[PDB]
This record gives structure tokens, C-alpha cells and sequence, in this order.
């Protein structure tokens, strides 16, 4: 009798510029500079 | 929300899952899932455990 | 004494100050990475337009 | 982290100090410091208080 929660992930993503730490692995990334 | 929905019926150890003191079957999984769970039926079941 | 973060300690049987270095050092690495990100100066080269 | 390390054994009064019902010695202090503490050994001692 137990219940569990959470979220997901992917095997590969893209490191993204961030305010805090440069190069954070994210679950999906788009492009802003064509 | 799941903390206040379980209330005293499930004191959580905090390793990513909640420990239900009383019995909670597949229907009770579904009732917590669609946030219609009421612990008034199982409060006295889970209090003494 | 733990840095720009800290977990000071006070007891009743074992009175003294400790330091939770595990999250503190990660926090200092985050702040210093932010510092090295922003204090990183650009590569643009201005010229002398006006006299 | 301190909340689900100490569980119901240590209650909160409103200062940040934790009212542990077990007599937390120096080894207990180090164990709750370095993420080693387990509720199962001491919930029997901390239940009745
Ligand atoms: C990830 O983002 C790209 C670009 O927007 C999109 O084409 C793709 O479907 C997305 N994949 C997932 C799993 O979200």
C-alpha cells in the first residue's frame, strides 16, 4: 500500500545557457537564432 | 495537495513515495489520481496502524 | 564559517557549530559560475569614432 | 530534507529547532547531519511521547 509520483527524462537533450549555470541538460531544446 | 489529501492516514517517509497506513486498492489509487479521495472512511483504519 | 551559505549548529548535549558542506559547496559553485558568466567580458572591439 | 529525515519523531515548535522525542545523542546528531538516520529504529521510542 504505497503511492509514488515524479516526472520523466530523456536519454539525450541539449545543454542550454541559463542565468545560474551555463550548460544545463534539458529534456528538449528549440532554436532561437536561425 | 496529495499531502493534505492523505492527511494523517499516510505519514510520508519522503523517498519519493507515500506510505499508506490503511488499505488503498486500485480504485483508491484512481480516487487519489482524480483528486476525489476522502479519508473519512479510512481515518480510523489508519490511525491505530 | 562556511562561505556565502551555511548551516550553523546548536545542540543541548553536544553544543558546537557544524557545517553542511554538501549543499553549500554546490551553492558556492553556482554563485561563482554565475560570477564567471557575467564578469566574462565581451569580444567586441570599439573604435575611436569621435575626436 | 530535515523534515523527512526526522519525520514525526521530531516535531516543530516554531524557531527552527526540532523537538526530537528520542534522546538524540552525539551519534544521533551526526547521523541526522550526514543523511544516515532511519525512522524505523526509533519510531517505537518516539511514538509515545
Ligand atoms: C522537441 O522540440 C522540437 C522542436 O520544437 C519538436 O520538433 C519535437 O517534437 C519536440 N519533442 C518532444 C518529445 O517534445
Amino acid at each position: 500500500d504505497k503511492i509514488c509520483l515524479g516526472h520523466h527524462a530523456v536519454s539525450n537533450g541539449t545543454k542550454v545557457n541559463t542565468l545560474c549555470e551555463r550548460g544545463v541538460e534539458v529534456v528538449n531544446a528549440t532554436e532561437t537564432v536561425e | 495537495r496529495v499531502k493534505r489529501q492523505l492527511r494523517e492516514n499516510a505519514e510520508e517517509d519522503g523517498t519519493g513515495c507515500f506510505e499508506i497506513f490503511h488499505k488503498c486498492d486500485d480504485d483508491c489509487m484512481a480516487s487519489i489520481r482524480n483528486n476525489t479521495y476522502d479519508h473519512s472512511k479510512y481515518r480510523e483504519e489508519a490511525m491505530q496502524n | 564559517i562556511d562561505g556565502w551559505y551555511g548551516f550553523r549548529h546548536q545542540n543541548a548535549q553536544g553544543e558546537g557549530t557544524a557545517a553542511d558542506y554538501k549543499s553549500t559547496q554546490s551553492a558556492i559553485d553556482c554563485i561563482t559560475g554565475k560570477l564567471n558568466r557575467l564578469i566574462e567580458k565581451t569580444n567586441q572591439q570599439f573604435e575611436l569614432i569621435d575626436n
